[PDB]
């Protein structure tokens, strides 16, 4: 034993226990989700209200990369911010050299290679976040989810954090009941519902809902936050479904 | 580069590497320094476990840093060469930038600073060496004798000893050396230095080295026969 | 990141042993047998092509390697370590010699350079020793034919004949009885094949044996004509057919 | 400083060096000693660009003094001259070369022979019976070619040196304010205070 | 991080010893014995090759005795590969000195340089020390014939006669017994071989298990010659001295 | 082993806490601040009678308006003093004025936590920095290897520190004269010292606006010791 | 236990113990309170002394004319982080002629602290910070933890016994947020808040430290007899 | 060839009274024979009761003033809000200017 | 026992970190196969999409390294992509420097040399992957070269990698023992793919749908992967005889 004391050490299983321990920090975090719709993607996250003293709508968690990519994560919030800062550098240098905005699959690998690099040495700690991200490019909508190991795949729907099982079950229903697809405005409504349903795992403290979206028709392929009437409409739809 | 912090504090507030460096000094051959009224004498032990030695070419224990300053030591021999070289370079660097030779105090302060630096620098261990630095400042007839140690602390001494069985010879010096009246001549100063080493040395043959430093860059090393005459006279007075 | 292993991984133990070198020698012991014999008019080096799978094409894996036109090498131990050493040995022959003197290095000096590289992996920071022992055969004008062994420590010794790896102890005894100072190259090849048969279990033919010689100049292998002083490489790898021909007179 | 001479006689080396230092159109000093003792039996005179001369000389002096202390031994004049040459040959291809010409007069205690080395700022070394730098040789070498013997005494060497200085004082346009003369022999280095 | 795996090669023991230096010396004590004897008219270097084979090419072999320049040579005891690293450095230092001062390097200055390199590996860098002890045999016009030794600690000392490697305790006693100051080279040759013959772990001392060298002013008039003995010449001197 | 910049479970840096233990072994140093000046005094503690005590320099001048006393591994203080003197003179170069005592102290303390795997370990010495400037008058600071510095009306550091600090608690008031402070340092030093206090094994110093930083002669201190003995025998 | 030797090591439950130990240093530190209305933002800090002869350690640091913080934990670490803020505020002014937004200042502190938690050799910061400021979107209050977590709040407190002041602010939320255009009453509410964290000791003239920033009020610190008004 | 320097003209005047001081300057900014601006401030309040004007090449002038203003700000941070005296500001400016001894601020400055 | 944590020798002369990297290779539980035709080289690999939420089009362990070279990986995807990106960079750099397309066996050697370095240098860990490179080389023809974490590489007539590699290996061995040739004697690549799938079915004893497989084909001057519908056409032909 001692194989779990140092990062980048293979156990006799062929496992990197330090990465597996990073996953535990992700599982400890708040629930975040992603839904791929007809011409875009929707992101949503659970924000735990620790105290009345928290200013509503101020501590924003979802982050934009470039102008067409949205990123949300569960786990160690600072680690997620660090990963997005890198993502923004990667997207900038891509656009600098190649002119066009970075494609989503291209962007996914840039994050993937960076996170994977933090599993190669004992001088660095793996990332304590699973990141759900995506957007709209020339080939259409893409949704991805990236783990501490550097592993990522494309998704129809994605979920991570403490209420991930509950969320995953809800996403699987949507995939089955909508083979033709889901509209962007529907996806926002459904996203709200799923976060509310996933809140049963964090039921001690009440929470604040935060949603964002990129859609070719609804937002011109740009990342935007869901605000005001459209946010309230989604909250009402969510509250109606839990009762 | 290798950056590892080797010299570090322990729970009881000790830097063990610096303290273990002092143990290397304890192992080294005895060295003694005595300052008279118009001179300083540096005595050094030579362990007689090594015969078939070529004494012409074997590194001598007392080293000239400049024409007016000398340095003897106890501890690791290889370590002492590095300090001596740095000191010799600094001595010429001082003459070059300030147009005066170093004072004995300044040279000591430099060597002590080097030793200290090696107690809080990454990747390096402390020097396993304590030094006795002696001489006369330019255009000054007051004798100077200083001591340094691995930690980097230094101080001036009327008389001092370092190395193995230094506890015994310091005992001798403390009762035999009078501050109100120090050894007035060269003879008296050398005699007291040889006497102090005879408490520890074994045979008074090729085991004792003596170096006399007088004012105005007057430095000479005594030969075997000259020292042997002191050894003879001391024991003949002792038979009484 | 940064390589933060700036300290030695090979150190003296209380008994005076360098553990990692000893262990590297143990890895060499497990390795497949290879040998070298020196004749009056040439040198031969040989080893078994231990194929990992019958689906693998063992011709693509070269255990015997040309270092210069007149110098060849073979190993026992870890193959990947050997491969990178051959790459470095070929390059160092140019950088530290040919690009200076305009000619290929003599056997002993190239060996010296390979040895240096192996010694540095025994002392430098954050690296293990190479897990191979090399046998280097070669010829040069002023020293004639020669054969050298190079160990993980970087130590190298000249041999009349020797063997390394799995069945080295038995093979060295076999060579002591057969070797003399009047051997012709063909006689040395014959002895090499006899010696190598003892350590091989399975098939013993041109396709499972890899054998090269340092002998006469091969103008047919030079690739060009017109310069009298250039007469071609002395290193030549024996074909599968050439080996089998000598196995009938065995 | 422009003028430095050297002559090797039977048992000593004699170096003569001007006393003048000029800034702009004004002579600032008429008693300047353009020489440094490198070791007890080795003297180096110098001439070249302002500043570089003293900085180089003192730098060499420091290095030879360091060697002496380290080994408790005096380097031969030949060894010192080779060290000096290498420093100048190194210097000439630097970003900003040291523009200094030197004469090295030493007495080799091993061979019991005086030795005179002439080295210019490029690192061009030659051992000579007599030497000079700049234009000094143009005026003086014809006299030295005529009068010089290898068995000359120190007193004869000084007389021939006086004749050289007189010729310089007659035919040179520049007033160099006389010379400081120094003798290097088996007993070391001493200055001739009346010349 | 990486700290976990650091052996810390440059630290003191509680007793004030350098662990790695002491263990390196333990390694050297198993190496073949090398002897140096200094006489009035020259120096002898004798050394024992370690358990050889009949198939080792001896005439082109060199593991013990190495030439640093025309005036200085060394006998090796320890890791040969380590020694060659240092030897090439020493050869370069000699040539640097010659280029700078246009004079052959004094023996002690070369020795001090190599010993300072060894010292550095015990105080900084975190690397293992060189597992080598040298005997330096050399000549210059200041001190004449000189013998020195250096060990992994970087400490060096001068000698009239000295041994390194295996059985130095026994060897040093035998040398101390028969050595005299007015001794000559031919006598020293005999002493060196007799000492090896008694201290050797082998059954008998033969030509194929020895390397031998002399530094003589036995060169035509005031100059010094190095002689690295050939296998046949070692065989002849063994018969001459009456060992075989 | 373990990192040099490691936190303990209590939220303290191991190495900093251990260096504080080294300072407890050091010789006693005391500082008292008054409206007439600041007094600094130290125990010399010679290890042998042959050691020329006047070469023990545990009180040091940083500038004409700033002095400094030390306790602990005194060799470590040399580079701190060098930095302090450089900072003090450099500020005078840049701004044509004396540097504030606090600003000087802050500059010294900035070195403290520059250790890791920069220097390999914290300093093993504490400093009493005393001085005067026009803005905040006479000041006394205690500079630790933690990088923290407190201002004090009076402070003791070293082996007899907690015993001396309790004594300084009772004796200090805002109307102390310089002469009263001098005797008070001598009194408390004499109380905590192993050997008997005299002019050779103890040293006094002060900083005033008029005369600046001054180390006291052995003859001057000897009289103040004699004056102390008589006033204690007076009741 | 086995996983607290350095910051580069996760525990089996996904915890970073060196970060948690740094968080502990804050709890040992003296109490400090932060609260704001729509016009002003206030810091109140209980300063700590070594003894009766010593001074009271300063707790509040100015970063710009419109921004500053209070500290709790290792004071040297607060100096390093405040110096970084001073530079960043200053870079924004010199390059963009733009006062640095308080929210962006929080994001910068977060990212600086994070780098010290993922790399070998270094250590996390051992201090907690309460940043107040007034920018183009009005008054702000931030709480910084050396884990990297930065949070925007109406009011809060950190340090020893900070839970008492935090509960008080949670009750008073609806009252003090409405204190607009009245700096003295907002400070009163802050002084009354920090009083809920006191035991044995009370607020004296050299004990109390207050800072304020607002609409037409540059960041100014009050110490000594300037706070006797509020005792 | 690129010429990094220019001349923006202008003229400034400083006079010290018994208990007051004035620093005046025209508001005209020019290049060659053209007027850039008829009102471009050239004399600035730098805080701590100090006024400055760096006349000559406006880009170097603006840069210097900007750096000194910054120097005053950091003087407050580093030395407990101490007021920067006029003599101290002067010496500080000397070091700001000599930093570019080998690529000078082409301005003539007065405070 | 720190000789098991970093890449240094154990007393037995073993590198345990290398051996454990081999074990990580089978973590995906996927089996791959490669065979050579007359004009082509075919590689097939199992495809497993366990989660319904996944976009199955993005789940792949076959990579297009250059236009001529394809690579299939056995091991975790992060290391797989790490190796893929590096191989793509190396292939492009080779073309730029030396003026011709990097051969399959040369790239294999280069990646193997990189793998060797990780086994010798302590600060770098081995990648837990086995890389199978395929092409139709302009000099050597149809080519299969495979690299592992030990830094070992060799050419192959055919090969198989994964948990059940031995079953597939023996199945292929037995076929080539009959035919007595080093390749699949077939004109079209379509039939060589059908051979590859058929013999994987026989060896593993499992049937495949279009979504259970992943196929890569190398021809002269291009390497390409097959779509689900291309594979379906292949599966239909197999069933109809
Ligand atoms: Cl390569």
């Amino acid at each position: 034993t001692g194989y779990d004391l140092s990062n980048s050490v293979f156990s006799p299983d062929g496992r990197n226990f330090q990465v597996e321990y990073a996953v535990k920090a992700v599982e400890n975090g708040t629930t975040s989700i992603g839904i791929k719709c007809n011409d875009g993607v929707v992101f949503a996250v659970e924000k735990l209200i620790t105290s009345k003293l928290l200013v509503p709508q101020k501590n924003v968690k979802i982050q934009v990369v470039d102008r067409h990519i949205g990123c949300v994560y569960s786990g160690l919030i600072p680690d997620g911010r660090h990963l997005v800062n890198r993502g923004r550098e990667e997207a900038a240098s891509f656009k600098k050299l190649y002119k066009t905005p970075i494609p989503i699959p291209a962007f996914a690998d840039r994050l993937g290679q960076y996170v994977q690099a933090h599993t190669l040495y004992n001088s660095v700690r793996p990332f304590g976040v699973s990141t759900i991200f995506g957007g709209v490019d020339k080939n259409g909508a893409h949704l991805y989810m990236l783990e501490p190991s550097g592993s990522y795949w494309g998704y129809k729907g994605a979920a991570t954090g403490k209420g991930r099982q509950s969320a995953k079950a809800e996403l699987e229903k949507l995939v089955d009941h909508h083979p033709e697809g889901l509209s962007a405005r529907e996806a926002v409504k459904q996203a709200a519902k799923i976060i509310y349903l996933a809140h049963e795992d964090n039921k001690e403290k009440d929470f604040e809902l935060e949603i964002s979206w990129c859609s070719l028709s609804e937002t011109n392929g740009l990342h935007k936050f869901v605000k005001g009437d459209l946010l309230q409409e989604a909250i009402d739809f969510a509250q109606k479904e839990i009762n | 580069g290798y950056d590892r912090a080797l010299s570090i504090f322990s729970p009881d507030g000790h830097i063990f590497q610096v303290e273990y460096a002092l143990e290397a000094v304890k192992r080294g051959t005895c060295a003694v320094g005595v300052k008279g009224k118009n001179c300083v004498v540096l005595g050094c032990e030579r362990r007689s476990t090594l015969k078939l030695q070529d004494t012409r070419i074997t590194p001598s224990k007392v080293s000239k840093i400049d024409s007016h300053v000398v340095l003897s030591f106890s501890g690791l021999n290889a370590d002492s060469r590095i300090l001596i070289e740095k000191a010799r370079v600094e001595a010429q660097s001082h003459r070059l930038t300030l147009e005066d030779p170093v004072t004995v105090e300044y040279l000591t302060r430099y060597v002590a600073g080097v030793q200290q630096r090696y107690t809080q620098s990454g990747g390096v261990r402390p020097f396993g060496v304590s030094t006795l630095i002696a001489g006369f400042d330019p255009r000054d007839d007051e004798p100077k004798l200083y001591q340094t140690e691995p930690s980097g602390i230094y101080s001036s001494w009327s008389a001092q000893t370092i190395g193995r069985n230094s506890k015994t010879v310091r005992e001798f010096l403390e009762k035999n050396y009078d501050r109100k009246e120090p050894p007035a001549t060269v003879e008296e100063c050398v005699k007291l230095t040889v006497r102090s080493l005879l408490e520890v040395v074994q045979t008074g043959a090729k085991n004792i080295e003596i170096t006399v430093v007088k004012p105005d860059s007057d430095i000479v090393a005594l030969s075997s026969e000259e020292i042997n005459q002191y050894v003879t006279q001391i024991e003949q007075e002792k038979q009484e | 990141m940064t390589d933060r292993y700036s300290f030695s991984l090979t150190t003296f133990s209380p008994s005076g042993k360098l553990g990692q070198i000893d262990y590297a020698l143990t890895a060499v012991k497990q390795g497949v047998t290879s040998l070298g014999i020196k004749a009056t008019n040439g040198v031969v080096i040989a080893t078994e092509k231990k194929s990992s799978s019958p689906l693998a094409m063992s011709e693509t894996l070269s255990k015997v390697s040309l270092l210069t036109p007149d110098i060849g090498a073979v190993y026992s131990g870890m193959g990947p370590d050997y491969r990178v050493l051959v790459d470095k040995s070929r390059k160092v022959a140019h950088t530290s010699y040919k690009r200076i003197y305009g000619e290929y290095p003599p056997t002993k000096l190239l060996v010296s350079e390979v040895a240096k590289i192996m010694q540095e992996a025994t002392q430098s920071g954050g690296v293990r020793p190479f897990g191979v022992s090399l046998l280097i055969a070669g010829h040069d004008e002023f020293n004639g034919f020669s054969l050298y062994q190079v160990d993980p420590s970087g130590s190298y010794f000249p041999w009349k004949a020797t063997a390394i790896g799995k069945g080295s102890v038995a093979a060295k005894t076999f060579l002591e009885k057969r070797w003399n100072d009047e051997l012709e190259l063909e006689d040395a090849i014959h002895i090499a094949l006899l010696t190598l048969k003892e350590s091989v279990e399975g098939e013993f033919n041109g396709d499972t044996i890899e054998l090269a010689i340092i002998g006469d100049e091969n103008p047919d292998l030079l690739g060009y004509t017109g310069i009298p002083t250039d007469k071609g490489p002395r290193f030549r790898k024996l074909t599968s057919q050439e080996i089998n021909d000598r196995l009938e007179a065995l | 400083m422009d003028i430095i001479l050297g002559i090797r006689v039977q048992d000593s080396v004699i170096l003569a060096s001007s006393k003048a230092v000029t800034r702009g159109i004004s002579v600032l000093k008429d008693s300047d000693d353009k020489t440094r003792q490198l070791s007890p039996h080795t003297l180096m005179s110098f001439a070249g660009e302002a500043g570089d001369t003293v900085q180089f000389a003192e730098y060499i002096q420091a290095n030879i003094q360091l060697y002496s202390i380290r080994e408790d031994y005096e380097l031969s004049p030949q060894a010192v001259s080779s060290f000096v040459r290498q420093e100048l040959a190194k210097s000439i291809r630097s970003r900003r070369p040291y523009q200094v010409n030197v004469l090295i007069g030493g007495y080799d205690k091993k061979k019991n022979k005086p030795e005179l080395y002439q080295i210019d700022y490029l690192g061009t070394k030659v051992e000579l019976p007599y030497g000079a730098h700049g234009y000094s040789g143009f005026y003086t070498f014809s006299l030295l070619d005529h009068h010089y013997r290898p068995d000359m005494t120190t007193e004869e060497g000084l007389d021939l040196l006086k004749l050289c200085v007189q010729e310089l004082e007659k035919r040179m346009p520049m007033d160099f304010k006389g010379v400081i003369v120094k003798i290097v022999d088996k007993d070391g280095i001493r200055q001739v205070d009346d010349f | 991080g990486s700290r976990r795996y650091d052996s810390r090669t440059t630290i003191f023991s509680p007793e004030g010893r350098l662990y790695q230096v002491e263990y390196a010396l333990e390694s050297i004590s198993h190496a073949g014995t090398a002897i140096g004897i200094m006489a009035s008219d020259g120096i002898v270097l004798a050394a024992e090759r370690k358990v050889t084979s009949t198939l080792l090419e001896q005439d082109t072999s060199t593991e013990k005795l190495y030439k640093l320049n025309d005036k200085i040579a060394v006998a090796v005891a320890g890791l040969t590969a380590d020694a060659e690293i240092l030897i090439n450095t020493a050869r370069i230092h000699a040539q640097n000195y010659l280029k700078t001062y246009n004079e052959d390097i004094p023996v002690e200055i070369l020795v001090r340089r190599l010993s300072d390199i060894k010292q550095g590996y015990t105080q900084h860098g975190g690397l293992r020390p060189f597992g080598v002890s040298f005997i330096y045999a050399g000549y210059d016009d200041r001190y004449g014939y000189q013998l020195y030794t250096s060990n992994p600690s970087g400490n060096y000392t001068g000698w009239k006669a000295i041994s390194v490697g295996a059985n130095t305790s026994a060897a040093q006693t035998l040398l101390q017994m028969d050595y005299k100051d007015d001794m000559k080279v031919d006598d020293a040759i005999e002493l060196a071989l007799k000492t090896l013959s008694k201290t050797t772990d082998s059954s008998a001392l033969t030509y194929d298990r020895l390397e031998f060298a002399t530094i003589r002013k036995g060169a035509n008039d005031g100059e010094v010659y190095q002689k690295i003995f050939k296998p046949q010449e070692i065989k002849d001197i063994l018969v001459k001295t009456g060992i075989t | 082993d373990r990192g040099v910049s490691t936190f303990s479970p209590e939220g303290r840096l191991f190495q900093v806490e251990y260096s504080l233990e080294a300072i407890k072994l050091g010789s006693t140093a005391i500082g008292i601040a008054t409206k007439e000046g600041v007094v600094l005094g130290v125990e010399k503690r010679a290890t042998s009678p042959l050691l020329e005590s006047d070469s023990i320099e545990k009180i040091v001048e940083i500038d004409r308006h700033i002095g400094c006393a030390m306790s602990g591994l005194t060799a470590d203080a040399r580079s701190m003093i060098e930095h302090a003197r450089t900072a003090a003179v450099t500020h005078n170069l840049y701004y044509d004025e004396d540097i504030n005592v606090e600003s000087l102290t802050q500059s010294v303390c900035d070195l403290a936590l520059r250790f890791g795997e920069l220097m390999s370990r914290p300093f093993g010495v504490a400093l009493l920095i005393a001085g005067h400037d026009a803005d905040d008058g006479y000041q006394l600071f205690h500079a630790e290897p933690s990088g923290t510095f407190y201002r004090y009306n009076a402070k003791a550091i070293g082996s007899g520190s907690e015993g001396a600090q309790a004594e300084l608690l009772n004796e200090w008031h805002s109307s102390l004269t310089l002469k009263e402070a001098e005797l008070l340092v001598l009194k408390i030093l004499k109380q905590v010292m192993e050997e008997k206090l005299d002019e050779n094994n103890a040293q006094l110093s002060c900083i005033t606006k008029q005369d600046g930083f001054k180390i006291y002669d052995n003859e001057k201190t000897a009289e103040l010791i004699k004056e102390l003995k008589e006033k204690e025998a007076a009741e | 236990n086995n996983y607290d030797g350095d910051t580069v090591t996760f525990s089996p439950t996904g915890r970073l113990f060196q970060v948690e130990y740094a968080l502990e240093a804050i709890k040992q530190g003296s109490v400090t309170v932060g609260l704001r209305s729509n016009t002003h933002a206030v810091l109140v800090a209980l300063k700590r002394n070594a003894d009766e002869l010593s001074s009271y350690q300063k707790k509040i640091i100015k970063c710009d004319e419109h921004m500053g913080l209070s500290l709790a934990g290792l004071a040297p670490d607060a100096r390093v982080l405040s110096n970084y803020l001073r530079q960043q505020c200053n870079y924004s002014s010199l390059v963009f002629n733009r006062k640095l937004a308080v929210e962006r200042a929080g994001h910068l502190l977060c990212d600086k602290a994070q780098k010290n938690t993922q790399s070998y050799g270094g250590r996390p910061y051992g201090v907690g910070l309460l940043i107040i400021g007034y920018d183009k979107s009005g008054a702000h209050l931030l709480e910084f933890q050396p884990s990297g977590n930065v949070t925007e709040l109406y009011g809060t407190a950190i340090g020893a016994r900070s839970q008492g002041a935090k509960t008080y602010l949670e009750r008073t939320l609806d009252t003090f947020i409405k204190i607009d255009g009245n700096p003295d009453e907002l400070i009163k509410a802050g002084v009354e808040a920090i009083s809920q964290s006191l035991r044995d000791e009370s607020l004296t003239v050299d004990n109390l430290s207050i800072a304020i920033v607002g609409k037409d009020t540059p960041f100014t610190i009050y110490d000594g007899e300037a706070v006797a008004k509020y005792i | 060839q690129f010429n990094p320097y220019g001349d923006n003209g202008g003229t400034i005047l400083g006079i010290a009274g018994e208990d007051f001081a004035v620093l005046a300057g025209d508001t005209r900014n020019i290049t060659d024979y053209s007027i850039n601006s008829r009102y471009e401030p050239k004399v600035f309040d730098c805080g701590d009761n100090i006024v400055m004007s760096a006349n000559g090449f406006a880009a170097d002038g603006d840069a210097l003033v900007k750096r000194f203003k910054n120097s005053v700000k950091w003087y407050h941070f580093d030395h407990n809000d101490k007021k920067l005296s006029i003599n101290s500001a002067a010496r500080n400016i000397q070091h700001l200017l000599y930093s570019r001894r080998f690529f000078p601020y082409y301005v003539y400055n007065i405070i | 026992g720190y000789d098991r944590h970093i890449t240094i020798f154990s007393p037995e002369g073993r590198l345990y970190q290398v051996e454990y990297a081999f074990k990580a290779t089978n973590q995906t539980n996927i089996n791959s196969l490669a065979v050579r035709g007359k004009d082509c080289t075919v590689v097939i690999s199992q495809k497993k999409v366990p989660d319904k939420l996944l976009d199955p089009t993005t789940v792949s362990y076959i990579f297009c390294i250059s236009r001529t070279i394809g690579m299939v990986v056995n091991g975790p995807i992060p290391d797989a992509r790490n190796a893929a990106l590096r191989a793509k960079a190396e292939a492009a750099e080779f073309r730029y420097k030396y003026g011709y397309d990097m051969p399959c066996d040369v790239l294999a050697k280069r990646m193997a040399n990189l793998s060797q370095i990780y086994t010798q240098r302590a600060y770098m860990r081995p990648l837990g992957v086995i890389l199978t490179f395929v092409s139709v080389d302009e000099e050597l023809g149809p080519s299969i070269y495979k690299t592992d974490p030990a830094g070992y590489y060799v050419g192959y007539k055919a090969t198989a990698t994964g948990p059940k590699q031995q079953e597939i290996t023996t199945n292929l061995e037995n076929h080539f023992k009959k035919s007595k040739i080093d390749h699949i004697n077939e004109e079209s690549w379509e039939k060589v793919v059908e051979f590859a799938i058929t013999h994987m079915i026989d060896a593993l004893g499992t049937e495949f749908s279009k979504n259970d497989l992943e196929v890569g084909v190398a021809t002269k001057d291009k390497f390409f992967t097959l779509s689900a519908e291309n594979i379906e056409e292949r599966l239909v032909a197999i069933a109809e005889q």
